[PDB]
């Protein structure tokens, strides 16, 4: 544990004395060796101490750092996936800017207490605005509506957590406090409900992944999204537990309508990067709603489940980062006879798009199995909505792959050998998950 | 016409004064139609 | 001036008066003792520095320097000096050719004229130019620029007898970049920015040579013609209108010239007391400042000039 | 909980109760009860009175944003020009018609409330809705398509907001204290006051 | 390796700074503010870090030349006025009786340059750049000569004034070559190929000429220094 | 395919000359490039730091506008502007702020028309300015007495002064 | 020879050039009511000169040899470009078009060694070659290459996103996407690097002033220096120059 | 050449709109002086003001939103006349 707090803070450090010249190298050694430092943490995390496997207070309850399974889970996924976004993005700007997110955001996820989550989880707030609205590639409209969006859940949040000090005294998850006020339980709630892209509150993602670049997209996508999970297994189920059974019909409602209409919104897109990022929204619902019903299955499947897409659409946003760059287009209707022309690539997406279609050697179909099973012993009805509204992702899956499949081009476009350096991480995890060490 | 830019070898340089045009990664970039993109906009 | 009670520091910026008070003699000696052990620190950091140390000094002054003197072939433009005997009797050259300038002429610190080089008086030699003269005599005539970077170069006559010195007429304006060897130049001429001119080559009075235009050797540009090209060609004559901008051009870059040798001819002491003043400008700027009320300030230099 | 085996949260007995103790052994209170105004005022019984009460407010509200129109225009007439036209004749139907028409909507919106709530018999957010979507009727009689939807709709809301923040939330928090031992765990040691901190006196403004 | 250089660099760079910081608070101190003074800080021989220019006995560099960073130059070679070689980001090699003469730029400092090596018996011309070119022995570079990188420009051969030398682009033995797109000419009659040599010894012996001159100057400057 | 290139054109057929009349009543003949904005034309023909202001929008306040009389038969080539944007809002701030009573039906601003071929020898005239502020550097007394160029301003717009 | 309404004032004390002992070349000085303006990340080389009315933007590098000459008319170099060595940029009083005769260079320009620039509007992501000549009137648009050894004659023009080369510059061909993107912007930010470094190893007053200084102590010791005010000496010199032009009668 | 945004209405006619705010201006100290008084005297007024309902409160609240006409408004539609 503190082993990776250290190389977490070493990583921003060393941009800080690096020649600028040597920066991109240094940024992946550094990313690569706290890769190594979560599997030191892994290793150092004895199943033996169930509650908590590692405990660390720096002194003060802000500084109280902690791993559970959901914790352990989301920050090797994160240390995972960055190498890929370091190899992605070019110039001292743009690594300072995804180093110090990546920093707040794996912060964020070991933090066992609410303000210090809120500090750190918020901290990069100006850092995606300006990434979002760099000069020529970014929309300022999308970052606005990242930012305004993430600033008033969090603030909710924040007079939550706020309310909490007060009257417990503490807001530190290690101490055990209960509320029923649906008051303090919706500010803690309106938070997941935008962070995890929840219908109506899921504008602010599309248009941010389409104007974010790669490494951008691939965070956010890969991390960001589990961050609703961490907050809703630390931070909002031992606390709020009566608010979310009282409100359970209300949370079906709203999780099954976000599904349901993320799928049909899919179908009416021409870019590559927003049918991807609206995947992402449909895929969230399950997850929430398999938390929310509080039982063993619920939590180990959502986690499972974040495991699994985060994943899967690192890699389907990668390989279409990889198509932009060598066509200079996102939109389907230009691109045609990609299986042809791009022989290895088309391989990796087709493998990519049935993982995210849940196809059984795939960790999606596991996660997807334990999600469903847990809806089903809540209720049958529950599941059952749930399997037959899947079918409208297959549609759009289909109809995307049969038009880049064929047809007349005149443009070899296939990816290089430092994309498939990129992408090979991903693919070899994405087997091991599928068949069972997920 | 054109020219490979790529060396394998490492001695790559970018000839931006070259007369022939270099077969460099907008080489395959798609042409683009006006009314697509009048589409995409509306 | 208004008043006479300003502080010597004030008055004396460069350097303050010998100590008088006795703390300002504790000062003198404190900074005597902070000086050796700064220089004992330097050289220590030196030693790690390696091969070089990073160690500076002061440079020679090129603009007017000397070469070595022939026997055999008299100097022709510049004039022949002797040297110290000290560095007699360490070099033992007896004499050496200085370069020969008018009081009205400009030379820049930067510039390198070398040798057999005679100007005339309103020439300009600008920044970087490398006028060497060791070999054959290089001669300038009057309100004649030679821009930045320009080089001038000679050769020796060798048997056939061609004449390779460097004669540059009046009113000619050789253009930035430009490279001219051992050629002539009649009066009234612009050499194009970026122009080589090469061996053996008469440009006519009147005459424009083009930017960036190399004039092959021995050829001839006859009066009032542009030539231009990598292989110099005829384009077009001088209009009548032209002409006068070529005057004009040499006319502008003497007075250019005089502003710059006023510019650069300044000595420290003054340098720096002129930056005061550029200083106390700024700072006086507000004229809602307590000393306004007090006095009125001369613009040029700001002391109190009269009362308010 | 933090595990993955067994549901996070706990559950409390609901056949075993825990005796009330008092936060501190004696309680000194700089929060005043309501006025015999306030009471008057809130009374609904009577729909006439409790409109007539109430209204003041709104024709206020209607008098200042009149005043405001109207000294906007009297700030751009020109004082150097003799004007023909008479300037109060211009300006006395502008804060009328304002002052008129709030006092208007305020009358429905109370009028309605009242009415809803004698003729339910009970207080709820329902009565504060329809006086609401009333008055928002009120409002778009001859207005254009959206509007006719988005004016009952907000003007509904600002009651289920009103009540949500100004009743409820009071009520739900009452009981935590801040001081001394968490209201719902006195068993933990913490230090115990002999008196509740008096922050400020009772208001008198 | 190279970090503890770096260090070692930083280090010695820390100390040297504090120690001219004290110098001219003493300065300060005692009134005296001649370290406010601008005069030419150029050195003709400049070391960026620990990469500094090897040069041999025989050599002569003028002190309005710039010779920088890693530049290794043979005996009997002269870098001429207002001369500049850069070698900091990728070094340049200058063989025995080579000459670079004034206003002559040779360098390796763009991005993607080949290390730049020049021959024996090679006289770059006044006004020529030179950028990333291998130049074998006994060449003629002319005087405004442009060479671009990783260009190859055989032995015994002889570059006209203003030609243009575009990158990958081998000049071969014995040719005459001119033009913005260089094209060869003729070949080189036996007189000029005979003339090299000749060539670069007359530059030998005007640098000495030269580098007497300006030890002349120094001690004229060590007279008013000490 | 390979169509025939067309050889750009030089400065000189390249530029329109247009007559401006300045406050002080003189004629100054502005040579302009086609394709450039009036605003810049007029900036870097010289003019005072007095005979601008810069446009009072959001995001727009770094460009340097001008009140300009334009001739009827040019009225075609200012752009359009969408009310319900804010381009529309820093028009209205500008002529709120800086025109005002000195309006007429010619009024117009120079950022919103665009030079070109067609416009030679275009006779525009600088419209009077009422005193405006923004920053206390970035204002006008309504003095036209300074001898500056807006040329000569590096600071590129309004902010904390 | 000694201008008397000098913003600073006239020259007390001025020195011939065969009387100085050493280089005193100053980097960046004003010449007259010239003053250039530097922000604080710009790179002047010690051998490179700059004077006159010429302003430097952030991330300006001025290589070694480099003169930028502001003395007729205003230079403005954009950010992050790049002034190679012995290049010279100068500008004319007037400019043969009519338009203003400044120089303007825009952002991520390189000036490649040699290259002569002369009132001419240099756009954003332009490079000019090596010895390349662009005369006074002459406009680069942005994104556009001018080879080396290449002429623009005076009020010519370089379209956007093209190559030009020749001594008479003509088209040659379309600069690609990728070209125009990255490589232009990509060569200023390796100078700039470049620059960073040489500033990095610069001390604010290196030790050359120490034997200047040394002559300076022995005039001192020898009691040969002499303390002259020439703020009052300036003023003075003034007054008596007034005083002889209300005399004189012709 | 690129797609934009359609721009409702024409161009003299959007201009013409956009004159009308071209209009003598008042300065503000006239508003601010009255509304300074008025603000004062209000202020010692309502201290004793009846306790209202919060539901009422929020409706007036409401009501004078929805009344409030902007300064701009104002200045784009005055007309001196009857
Ligand atoms: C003879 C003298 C003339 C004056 C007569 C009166 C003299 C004063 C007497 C006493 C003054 C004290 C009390 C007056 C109010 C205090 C305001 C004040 O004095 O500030 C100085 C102010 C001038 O200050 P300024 O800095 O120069 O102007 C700033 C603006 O930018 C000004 O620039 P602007 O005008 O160009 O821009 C206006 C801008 C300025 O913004 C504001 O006005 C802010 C107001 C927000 C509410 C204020 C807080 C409300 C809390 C009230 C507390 C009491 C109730 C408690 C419970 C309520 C819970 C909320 O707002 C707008 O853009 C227009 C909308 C206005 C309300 C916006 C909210 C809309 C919500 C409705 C939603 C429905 C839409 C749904 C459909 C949408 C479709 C998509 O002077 C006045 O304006 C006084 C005029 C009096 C008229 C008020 C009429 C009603 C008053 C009570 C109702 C409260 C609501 C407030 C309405 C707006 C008031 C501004
Ligand atoms: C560019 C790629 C080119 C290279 C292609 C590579 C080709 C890959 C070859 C395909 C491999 C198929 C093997 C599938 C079996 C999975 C292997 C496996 O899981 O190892 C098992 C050992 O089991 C085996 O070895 C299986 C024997 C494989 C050979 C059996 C016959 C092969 C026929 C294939 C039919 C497999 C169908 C299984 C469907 C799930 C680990 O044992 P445990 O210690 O119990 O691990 C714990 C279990 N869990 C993983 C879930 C955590
Ligand atoms: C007692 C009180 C009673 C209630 C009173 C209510 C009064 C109104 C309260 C509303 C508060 C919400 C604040 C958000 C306002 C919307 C954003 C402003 C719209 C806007 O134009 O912003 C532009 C872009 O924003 C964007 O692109 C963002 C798009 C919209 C953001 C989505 C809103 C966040 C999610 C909303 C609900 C979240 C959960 C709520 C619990 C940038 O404008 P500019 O910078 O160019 O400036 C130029 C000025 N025209
Ligand atoms: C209309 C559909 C509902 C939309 C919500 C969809 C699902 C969200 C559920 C989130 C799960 C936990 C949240 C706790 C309750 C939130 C809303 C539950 C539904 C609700 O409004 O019930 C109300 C009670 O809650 C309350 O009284 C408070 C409501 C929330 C307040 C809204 C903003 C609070 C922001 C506070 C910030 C943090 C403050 C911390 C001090 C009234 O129901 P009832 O019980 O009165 O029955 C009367 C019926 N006849
Ligand atoms: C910020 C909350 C504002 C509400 C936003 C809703 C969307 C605005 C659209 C305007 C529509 C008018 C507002 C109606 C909302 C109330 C919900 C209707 C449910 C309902 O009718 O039950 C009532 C209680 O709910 C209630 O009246 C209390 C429920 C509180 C509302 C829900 C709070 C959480 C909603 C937050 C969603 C996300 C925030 C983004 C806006 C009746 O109850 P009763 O006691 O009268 O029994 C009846 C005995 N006669």
């Amino acid at each position: 544990m503190s082993l990776y707090l250290f190389m977490l803070f070493l990583q921003p450090l060393s941009l800080s004395f690096v020649s600028r010249s040597f920066s991109k190298i240094s940024s992946l050694m550094m990313s690569f060796a706290t890769l190594w430092s979560a599997v030191y943490m892994w290793f150092t995390s004895n199943g033996a101490n169930q509650t908590f496997y590692q405990v660390v207070s720096w002194g003060s309850d802000w500084s109280t750092f902690g791993v559970c399974y959901t914790s352990l889970y989301i920050s090797l996924l994160c240390a995972f996936i960055f190498p890929i976004c370091v190899i992605l993005v070019q110039g001292y700007r743009a690594l300072s800017i995804l180093i110090c997110i990546q920093t707040a955001v794996s912060l964020s996820i070991v933090s066992l207490h609410m303000l210090a989550f809120y500090a750190l989880f918020e901290s990069s707030l100006l850092l995606f605005f300006i990434l979002i609205g760099r000069r020529k590639y970014g929309s300022l409209s999308a970052a606005y509506n990242i930012s305004i969006y993430t600033f008033i859940s969090a603030l909710g949040f924040l007079i939550s957590a706020f309310w909490l000090n007060w009257s417990f005294g503490s807001v530190c998850a290690l101490l055990p406090n209960e509320e029923a006020n649906s008051f303090v339980a919706f500010g803690i709630f309106i938070l997941l409900w935008v962070k995890a892209p929840l219908v109506p509150f899921h504008l602010w993602l599309p248009e941010a992944h389409v104007y974010a670049p790669t490494a951008g997209s691939v965070l956010l996508a890969g991390v960001l999204l589990k961050i609703s999970i961490v907050g809703l297994h630390v931070f909002f189920l031992p606390i709020c537990a009566s608010s979310i059974v009282k409100a359970f019909p209300l949370i079906l409602s709203i999780c099954l309508g976000s599904f349901i209409f993320s799928s049909f919104s899919t179908l009416k897109q021409i870019d590559l990067k927003k049918i991807v990022a609206y995947s992402s929204i449909s895929h969230m619902a399950i997850v929430f709603l398999s938390s929310a019903t509080n039982s063993g299955l619920g939590i180990q499947g959502a986690v499972l489940y974040c495991i699994a897409h985060g994943l899967i659409s690192p890699g389907l946003f990668l390989l279409v980062g990889i198509l932009y760059k060598n066509t200079n287009t996102k939109l389907v209707f230009y691109l045609r006879g990609l299986s042809q022309q791009a022989p290895v690539w088309w391989s990796v997406w087709v493998f990519f798009m049935l993982g995210n279609l849940a196809f059984p050697l795939f960790p999606n179909f596991i996660a997807e199995v334990v999600c469903l099973s847990a809806l089903f012993k809540n209720h049958e009805l529950y599941a059952y909505a749930f399997i037959f509204f899947s079918f409208v992702g297959t549609v759009y899956s289909s109809t995307v792959l049969g038009r880049l499949k064929g047809g007349v081009s005149s443009q070899c476009v296939d990816a290089s050998r430092l994309d498939v350096i990129s992408w090979n991480p991903l693919v070899l995890a994405t087997v091991v998950t599928g068949i069972g060490y997920m | 016409s054109s020219r490979i830019a790529g060396d394998t070898t490492g001695k790559y340089t970018p000839n931006i004064f070259s007369p022939e045009t270099p077969m460099d990664r907008s080489f395959s970039h798609v042409p683009k139609n006006p009314f697509w993109e009048a589409w995409v906009f509306r | 001036s208004l008043l006479k009670n300003y502080p010597p520091s004030y008055l004396y910026p460069f350097r303050h008066p010998k100590p008088e008070g006795v703390i300002e003699k504790v000062l003198f000696n404190l900074g005597s003792l902070f000086r050796s052990a700064g220089q004992g620190m330097d050289e220590l950091g030196s030693l790690m520095l390696g091969n070089g140390g990073m160690q500076e000094s002061v440079g020679p002054n090129l603009a007017y320097a000397p070469v070595k003197y022939n026997p055999a072939a008299a100097p022709k433009a510049g004039i022949v000096a002797p040297i110290p005997a000290s560095a007699q009797r360490v070099l033992g050259v007896k004499e050496i050719v200085l370069p020969s300038k008018a009081e009205s002429t400009f030379i820049a610190p930067n510039a390198n004229v070398l040798g057999d080089v005679k100007i005339g008086a309103k020439s300009s030699i600008w920044y970087g130019a490398v006028l060497r003269g060791d070999v054959n005599s290089i001669e300038i005539g009057d309100n004649t620029n030679v821009q930045d970077n320009v080089t001038i170069h000679v050769a020796k006559h060798s048997i056939d007898g061609k004449l390779r010195n460097t004669v540059i007429g009046n009113n000619v304006t050789i253009g930035h970049c430009a490279t001219i060897h051992a050629c002539t130049i009649a009066d009234n001429v612009i050499i194009g920015m970026g122009a080589t001119v090469l061996d053996g080559v008469k440009v006519e009075s009147g005459s424009i040579v083009g930017a960036g235009s190399i004039v092959p050797p021995n050829t001839v540009i006859p009066a009032g013609q542009v030539w231009v090209g990598n292989p110099a060609k005829f384009i077009r004559n001088v209009l009548p209108e032209e002409n006068g901008f070529i005057a004009s051009s040499a006319n502008n870059y003497d007075l250019l010239g005089q502003q710059h040798k006023f510019e650069n001819s300044k000595v420290f002491e003054e340098m720096l007391v002129e930056e005061e003043i550029a200083k106390d400008r700024e700072l006086l700027e507000d004229k809602n400042l307590a000393v306004h009320q007090l006095y009125i300030f001369d613009p040029q230099t700001q002391l109190a000039a009269r009362p308010r | 909980t933090f595990n993955y085996v067994i549901p996070y949260g706990g559950s409390s007995s609901y056949t075993i109760n825990n005796e009330p103790v008092k936060a501190e052994e004696v309680t000194v209170d700089f929060s005043k009860e309501p006025s015999a105004s306030s009471l008057k005022l809130a009374d609904k019984s009577d729909w006439i009175a409790y409109t007539f009460n109430n209204v003041p407010l709104m024709a206020t509200v209607g008098l200042l944003a009149g005043a405001h129109e109207a000294f906007l225009h009297y700030e751009r007439t020109p004082i150097y020009g003799k004007r023909t036209y008479n300037i109060i004749k211009k300006l006395a139907p502008i804060v009328i018609n304002k002052t008129a028409y709030a006092t208007l909507l305020g009358a429905i919106f109370c009028a309605t409330d009242a009415l809803y709530e004698n003729y339910s018999g009970k207080k709820s957010y329902t009565s504060g809705m329809v006086a609401g979507a009333a008055t928002g009727a009120v409002f778009a009689i001859g207005r254009p398509l959206p509007q006719p939807l988005v004016w009952p709709l907000v003007f509904a809301a600002a009651p289920v907001i009103a009540d949500l923040f100004g009743e409820v939330y009071p009520e739900s928090m009452k009981s935590a204290r801040g001081y001394g031992t968490p209201y719902g765990f006195e068993n933990l040691d913490d230090a115990v006051p002999t008196r509740n901190p008096i922050r400020r006196n009772p208001h008198h403004y | 390796a190279s970090f503890l250089k770096t260090i070692v660099w930083r280090c010695g760079f820390a100390i040297k700074e504090t120690g001219l910081a004290l110098e001219t608070l003493g300065c300060k101190l005692q009134g005296n503010y001649s370290f406010r003074e601008k005069c030419s800080r150029h050195t003709p021989l400049t070391q960026y870090q620990f990469k500094a220019p090897s040069v041999g006995e025989s050599t002569f560099v003028a002190p309005s030349a710039l010779v920088s960073g890693d530049v290794i130059i043979g005996e009997k070679s002269s870098v001429l006025y207002n001369a500049v070689v850069r070698g900091e980001f990728k070094s340049v090699t200058i063989g025995e009786g080579s000459t670079i003469s004034d206003n002559a730029y040779v360098g390796s400092s763009s991005e993607f340059s080949p290390e730049t090596v020049i021959g024996s018996n090679v006289s770059v011309g006044s006004g020529a750049v030179l950028k990333g070119c291998t130049v074998g022995n006994n060449v003629l570079i002319g005087n405004n000569v442009i060479i671009s990188e990783k260009a190859t420009v055989e032995d015994n051969t002889i570059l006209a004034p203003g030609s243009y030398v575009p990158e990958d682009v081998v000049v071969k033995s014995g040719e005459l070559w001119s033009g913005s797109p260089a094209q060869k000419l003729r070949n080189l009659d036996e007189k000029e190929l005979a003339l090299f040599n000749t060539l670069s010894v007359g530059a030998t012996e005007l640098a000495a000429d030269h580098a007497v001159i300006m030890k002349l100057l120094e001690l004229k400057q060590k007279e008013f220094i000490k | 395919d390979h169509d025939h290139y067309t050889p750009p054109k030089t400065v000189f057929e390249d530029t329109i000359t247009i007559n401006v009349l300045d406050y002080d009543g003189k004629k100054h003949a502005v040579k302009a490039l086609i394709g450039t904005p009036l605003n810049k034309a007029l900036v870097e023909y010289g003019f005072s730091s007095t005979y601008f202001f810069p446009n009072m929008g959001y995001y727009t306040q770094h460009i340097s506008d001008a009140h300009v009389f334009i001739p009827e038969e040019y009225w075609k080539y200012v752009e359009n502007v969408d009310l319900k944007t804010d381009d529309a809002e820093a028009i209205k701030l500008m002529f709120k702020l800086v025109v005002q009573d000195y309006q007429r039906e010619t009024s117009f601003f120079a950022s919103y028309l665009t030079l070109n071929k067609e416009m030679d020898n275009m006779t525009i005239g600088f419209g009077p300015i009422k005193p405006w502020h923004i920053t206390p550097k970035w204002s006008f007394n309504g003095h036209h007495n300074v001898k500056d160029r807006m040329f000569d301003r590096l600071e590129t717009g309004p902010f904390i002064e | 020879v000694n201008f008397y309404d000098a913003p600073n004032g006239p020259a007390v004390e001025q020195v011939k050039i065969e009387d100085e002992w050493y280089n005193r070349q100053r980097t960046e000085f004003n010449i007259l009511n010239k003053q250039p303006s530097k922000a604080d990340d710009v790179f002047i080389a010690p051998n490179a000169v700059v004077c006159g009315d010429v302003d430097l933007y952030q991330k300006v590098s001025i290589f070694f040899g480099a003169v930028v000459r502001g003395d007729l008319n205003t230079i403005r170099i954009g950010e992050n470009s790049t002034i190679l060595d012995k290049a010279v940029v100068h500008a004319a009083s007037t400019s043969p078009t009519g338009l203003n005769a400044a120089t303007i260079i825009g952002s991520n320009v390189t000036v490649e060694p040699h290259a002569v620039l002369r009132s001419c509007r240099i756009g954003d992501n332009c490079i000019v070659g090596a010895r390349s000549v662009v005369c006074e009137g002459a406009i680069m648009h942005p994104e556009s290459v001018l080879a080396p050894g290449s002429v623009l004659a005076p009020g010519r023009q370089i379209p956007s996103g093209e190559l030009w080369a020749g001594s008479p510059a003509k088209f040659v061909r379309k600069l690609t996407y990728y070209e125009t993107s990255n490589v232009i912007r990509e060569s200023a930010e390796h100078y700039y690097d470049i620059a960073t470094g040489f500033r990095n190893e610069t001390f604010d007053h290196g030790s050359a002033w120490r034997d200047a200084e040394a002559y300076r102590q022995k005039l001192v010791d020898y009691k040969e220096y002499n303390w002259v005010n020439y703020r009052e000496q300036k003023y003075v010199m003034r007054l008596q120059r007034d005083a002889a032009e209300l005399e004189k009668l012709l | 050449d690129e797609p934009k945004h359609q721009i409702p209405g024409n161009a003299l006619d959007n201009w013409a709109f956009l004159r009308t705010y071209a209009k003598p201006l008042p300065d503000m100290i006239h508003y601010y002086y009255y509304v300074y008084l008025f603000g004062f005297f209000f202020v010692y007024k309502v201290a004793d003001f009846p306790e209202y309902s919060p539901r009422v409160l929020v409706m007036a609240a409401l009501i004078g939103s929805l009344f409030y006409v902007r300064r701009d408004w104002v200045h784009r539609e005055f007309k001196d006349s009857p």
